[PDB]
RNA sequence: ACGGAAACGCUUUCUAGCUCGCUAUAAUUACCCA
């Protein structure tokens, strides 16, 4: 039978992320780099193709034998994850990433947070002259909360490579915690951590008992 | 007063009112007004109108009531910015802001005014 | 390999060539030239450069006509080769017909692997609302982009797609960053743009370098001129000079 | 690595006063033993609102009493038997010197002025103070730094020209930044026990007297050996580092020629080692350009307090005999009259 | 294959730094140089740029045979590490140079601390006519430690790469030990120490046997 | 009047080369989120299907838990998807039937 | 009392207030009180407006509550000082506080009265 | 006994890479008021 498997998380920034929205000409001292925002409440947001492209991108280092020169290089392994535009099987692979939006409006307005998102002014010096350049460049604050879930479906053209694939995902998201996720991170942004990992079937008959203990 | 149609003309027409340096022939027609004393002024209603955006008109209230108290406080302290903000007339269009919409208008108004600082000279 | 990788279609159309044809020569003289013998002329005049001349036109380049006669040429090819054809065929044929009997055309530009019908119906789209422009105009690529051939030709063509090639093959420091960002100043355009577009430049005035800075000068006193022209037939231009600059040097 | 590292020692042979902006009231100390108490007021108000007399505080606050000693919030807390003094700051010995009237006037100082402090609460030597006492001596010495440094014909002769010295990004250029490429450092954070509270005793040329001063800053006490580490990235910077030993002997000669003459030499005192002055209180020549500035310093002043006629009174103080540094009786100090030697690590 | 190593260390302020802010909205009277801090902890940070691009800098005057006159015009062992925009190999760039927050508020709190930044008055003395201009900056205090995580990448490209650029790691910063982190530098608030330099593995499997000891040169 | 200019955002987007690692960017205009759209879906109970028409109440129904817990939409691998339907109600139009048996169902 | 929409306002009419030299015939319409003398009273909150944003406010009131004895104190000192702590409701408005969204207004009014008598004067 | 019946504009795709909030700058001057 056709089951799914929702994945509860919560991601928890440290180092607050950049996910960068318009390069569109910004007003005249205003912001340069704007984080993506939500157009009703204006939070900031991570879309979830982030999410799949960045750990798409950090899979690609651990599960594919041969380099990929590109993403329909990819492996058996991750393109069934992830899918693949030119397997004929491997199209529409198994997995639907969704957004996330800023969960903890109420715990950061609890503490003196003014504004969602800080702005930190910045510049680069350049070699000869050591002349400076500004930029004011936007990211979502330190201890926010996001609302992270998966759809993982089971289609029974696997039965048997289900608990394979969550060795791939809670690989994935470990790989997330220790890579950055998003903008600017060699400078330091991004560094998300994955809280209250939580398997539930949404739809079908399929137990994840044997499941959460692997996300322990 | 501005409206939606001409805040960006009197930001022109206004640049080319404040007087410049008639003496001193090293490139001359330039300001008594200084680009940084200009910045700084910008350096608020750009922090206003990235907040505005965002956040209601009854939560920035606590600074659009010190945008007053700063372009007072740097016209007080130089000439150069007393000439601006009295021929430019700053101190009456922060008495109408009143709503998100005429403020973003007077962000917008100061930004143009830095911009054809920047254009003459 | 330098140029967008996209392939155009063009669809022509003599403008009012049956009210051309029988009031015709009804204006000269008294109604002393309206004769059979010159309208038999003039079917042989427009039968011979619709039959003959169109392949003349269609020598070098990377094309094809589906169809030329009457008054029309449906024609497919690369783009560059292209737009170089009609302009080389309506500055053949107003010196033909002495600049009388304007032709109207529509281009429209498409990626490869397109079907041919969903190509021309958008090509025929273009060709009709270069019709009604006022009559005379060729439609690049888009609706909005309805240009006189005269306000397009001699100015967007010639004059300003040479000026913008011509500062941006001799230097390095401007790349497609700020072409990008002044199609964006021209798309948009408010009045407010008027001022982010004197502030932009005047910014990237001083950064420039002392061995170019009156080139980038006699470049911004140029962009920022027409930009603030006030008569909408000159703006309108320069982002399509800096479209077709910006698909010239596609990688 | 041209990163030349020395090692500057300073002596100190006259009070030295530096910093922090602030400065303690009049009734903002405790004199009860021959300590000078400072807490903290916040604190001091907390404890002292469960004795229920903070209005009778708010009275004497306003109280505008004779008999200065009954005004120092002294006589407040023995008259209205407040003996806890448990509070927050810290205290300073005396320097037994401060009241001038052997009558009695004891903790009748006024206002001191605070010293500079890291937020643990110990006074150290900011190294961007120590900085602009090198950087005198360097303007000073170097004849290519005294000439248009001047008006330009601007303003009431106004300001000097920030751009002799060759500072900026200066796009299109190269970067030199002299005085980037003198890097001076912080001092080690010294201990409460250096510090005296000299008042302060304004010594006139033309009518020899010594009037002294409501203005009692917290000093630092005299022969306090403090260090200080100057790193030198230009070999250019390192010339002038390297040279400040000729350069400050040559200022404090071309200073004494120009200043310390027309007053007593039983005032002035001797070198030691190499002279600098560092800040509050060594007078405005030791901080200027003194021989580009003898008709535009004196031009500031049309108010009651004018500099007399040129070349201003002279800045001693009084500190208790150490060593002998004073060469003089009663104790007259200099007040950022200190020494440095230096040597390349 | 795949390996991921972490740097930990602690970056103990001897003097400590300014790490110029952002507000316009600050006072007549007060703090108009305001320092980088969390803006949830109103914690001072020191922002990973600040720390990447003094390195970058500084290793640049040591490695670089040629000078650069632009970034992207390193010398290979500056572009791996760090990370070019124009090289077609060496566009991401193998480290992660994380945020530093502050770790030892509850130490700084033992001791007498007011408030976790200090405020210092610091005046412009006009060299003739010998009037001021005083600024008031902040600058994190001076027995501040900050957590310092760096993270370097391991693939199938570092044949004999790896043990290489950590002769070039811990040479830069044994160099920030003797410049500044930004602030003013040439008037102190720049020392650092970096403490307990404490290499591991957090993804896959490496050696930090001959690893963990030229952290200890 | 929650505040907006548009009914359809925006998304700047790319698409980054596995070895040259260079960007190729995007812009996907999507709807706004809590767009609410109308939504009906007749069903006609002919004369034929009579004993078959509650086996085909609970294949609508769970037709649409599925699109909630699917996408609804094009390139819903990636978000752009999770569509919740909501005031789910089964009414009579031009017929002589009681839906009073289905709207406990459906809620 | 002073709240958002009226404080600067307040501080505007309190400068013009404020008497002046009605002898002193030499560059007149010139304040008894001077800058020297209210920027030592803005000194007393400037240190208390940059410590209200990082800590908390229970943490921080005996501060708020001696800061009257220090406007009390620098009153009780010259006459010109006296006559602003009155003109201006400032010994009124430190009771009213209670919290950091009005210590932040009263530490940004004094902000607003340096200003005003900068911009006059 | 509807140019009608059946048919997801769908799959894949990190807004990304690079970049010091930096540069210069003694909390100092004047010495007096009742
Ligand atoms: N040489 C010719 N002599 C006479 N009639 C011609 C000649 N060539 C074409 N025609 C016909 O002239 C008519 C013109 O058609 P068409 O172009 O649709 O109308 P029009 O006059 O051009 N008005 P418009 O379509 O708006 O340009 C067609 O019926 C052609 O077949
Ligand atoms: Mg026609
Ligand atoms: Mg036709």
């Amino acid at each position: 039978t056709f089951a799914k498997i929702k994945f509860s998380a919560q991601i928890r920034l440290e180092t607050g992320l950049h996910i960068g929205g318009s390069d569109a000409f910004a007003a005249i001292g205003a912001i340069n780099s704007p984080v993506i925002k939500d157009p009703i409440t204006n939070l900031p947001i991570i879309p979830g193709s982030s999410l799949k492209g960045k750990m798409r991108t950090l899979l690609a280092k651990v599960y594919n034998e041969k380099v990929a020169e590109k993403p329909s290089d990819d492996s058996d392994i991750l393109s069934r994850l992830f899918g693949n535009s030119k397997d004929k099987r491997f199209k529409m692979g198994r997995l639907i990433f969704r957004d996330a939006f800023l969960s903890n409006a109420d715990e950061l307005d609890s503490l003196g947070v003014r504004s969602y998102t800080e702005v930190k002014f910045e510049n680069t010096i350049d070699r000869i002259t050591a002349e400076a350049n500004p930029r004011q460049i936007e990211r979502a604050i330190r201890n926010s909360t996001f609302d992270f879930e998966l759809i993982y479906e089971i289609t029974d053209e696997n039965e048997n490579q289900v608990e394979e694939d969550f060795k791939v995902i809670r690989d994935g998201l470990k790989l997330l915690e220790l890579d950055y996720l998003g903008g600017s991170g060699s400078r330091g942004y991004g560094k998300v951590a994955f809280e209250n990992l939580k398997a539930t079937t949404v739809f079908g008959n399929y137990d994840v008992k044997t499941l959460n203990e692997l996300l322990t | 007063i501005l409206t939606d149609e001409n805040y960006v003309d009197i930001a022109e027409k206004a640049i080319l009112k404040l007087e410049r340096n008639t003496r001193n022939r090293k490139n001359p027609d330039a300001f008594f007004l200084t680009t940084s004393k200009l910045r700084n002024l910008l350096s608020l209603t750009s922090t206003l109108f990235d907040e505005s955006k965002v956040k209601e008109y009854d939560a920035l209230l606590d600074r659009i009531a010190y945008l007053r108290v700063q372009f007072v406080y740097q016209a007080g302290r130089e000439i150069a910015v007393k000439d601006l903000i009295e021929k430019a007339q700053i101190l009456e269009a922060l008495k109408e802001i009143k709503d998100r919409e005429t403020l973003q208008r007077f962000c917008r108004y100061m930004e143009a005014l830095v911009a054809y600082f920047k254009f003459y000279g | 390999g330098l140029g967008i990788k996209r392939l155009a279609v063009v669809r022509l159309d003599v403008d009012d060539l049956g009210a051309a044809f029988m009031a015709g020569f009804s204006q000269q003289g008294n109604g002393q030239y309206s004769t059979l013998s010159r309208s038999a002329t003039f079917s042989r005049s427009m039968s011979l450069f619709f039959k003959v001349y169109i392949n003349q036109f269609a020598s070098d380049k990377k094309l094809s006509i589906i169809y030329a006669g009457g008054d029309d040429v449906f024609a497919i090819g690369s783009w560059q080769d292209i737009i170089a054809f009609t302009v080389e065929l309506r500055e053949n044929f107003i010196k033909w017909t002495n600049g009388k009997l304007t032709l109207s055309a529509g281009i429209g530009l498409f990626a490869d692997k397109t079907p041919i019908s969903l190509m021309a119906h958008q090509t025929g789209e273009l060709e009709e609302a270069a019709k009604g422009n006022e009559k005379d105009s060729i439609s690049l690529f888009s609706s909005d982009y309805t240009f006189k051939f005269d306000r397009f030709i001699t100015n967007v063509y010639d004059d300003k797609l040479e000026q913008i090639r011509y500062f941006f093959n001799h230097q390095d420091e401007r790349g497609k960053n700020f072409i990008y960002k002044l199609i964006e100043l021209l798309r948009n355009h408010d009045r407010m743009n008027m001022a982010r577009l004197a502030y932009y430049l005047t910014r990237l005035e001083e950064l420039t370098r002392e061995t170019d800075r009156d080139k980038f000068k006699t470049f911004k006193n140029l962009f920022y001129s027409w930009y603030t022209n006030k008569n909408d037939k000159d703006r309108k231009e320069a982002e399509l000079a800096l479209l077709l600059y910006i698909y010239e040097i596609r990688k | 690595n041209d990163y030349r590292t020395f090692k500057l020692s300073l002596l100190t042979l006259a009070p030295i006063h530096i910093g922090n902006g602030e400065k303690y009231t009049s009734r903002e100390f405790i004199y009860e033993n021959k300590k000078f108490y400072f807490p903290d007021m916040g604190k001091f108000y907390n404890k002292m609102v469960e004795k229920r007399l903070a209005e009778k505080f708010e009275a004497f606050l306003i109280q505008t009493r004779p008999n200065a000693r009954n005004n120092r919030l002294i006589s407040f807390l023995n008259d209205n038997r407040i003996a806890e003094r448990s509070f927050g700051g810290y205290s300073i010995s005396e320097t037994g010197l401060e009241s001038d009237k052997n009558p009695n006037s004891a903790g009748a100082i006024n206002e001191v002025n605070k010293f500079i402090r890291d937020a643990f609460g110990n006074p150290y030597i900011p190294g961007s103070s120590l900085k602009g006492a090198i950087r005198t001596i360097l303007m000073n010495t170097t004849p290519k730094w005294n000439n248009e440094n001047a008006v330009n014909d601007f303003g009431r002769f106004p300001k000097e020209n920030k751009n002799l010295i060759p500072w900026g990004p200066k796009k299109g250029k190269e970067y030199d930044d002299l005085f980037n490429a003198i890097r001076v450092s912080d001092s080690k954070p010294f201990d409460n026990k250096s510090l005296i509270l000299v008042q302060k005793w304004d010594y006139s040329a033309k009518t020899n007297k010594a009037k002294p001063l409501p203005l009692y800053r917290e000093s630092i006490s005299p022969l306090t050996k403090i260090e200080f580490e100057i790193t030198t990235t230009t070999d250019e910077a390192g010339r002038l580092i390297e040279e400040l030993g000729k350069r400050a002997q040559a200022f404090y000669k071309d200073y004494k020629a120009f200043f310390l003459s027309e007053f007593p030499d039983d005032k002035i005192q001797a070198n030691l080692q190499y002279p600098i002055y560092l800040g509050a209180g060594s007078g405005a020549w030791t901080k200027t350009l003194f021989k580009q500035a003898d008709g535009i310093l004196q031009r500031r002043y049309s108010r009651m307090k004018t500099k007399m006629v040129k070349k201003g009174v002279l800045k001693l103080t009084k500190a208790p005999l150490k060593t002998s540094l004073v060469k003089n009786h009663e104790s007259f100090y200099e007040m950022g009259k200190a020494n440095f030697m230096i040597k390349e690590i």
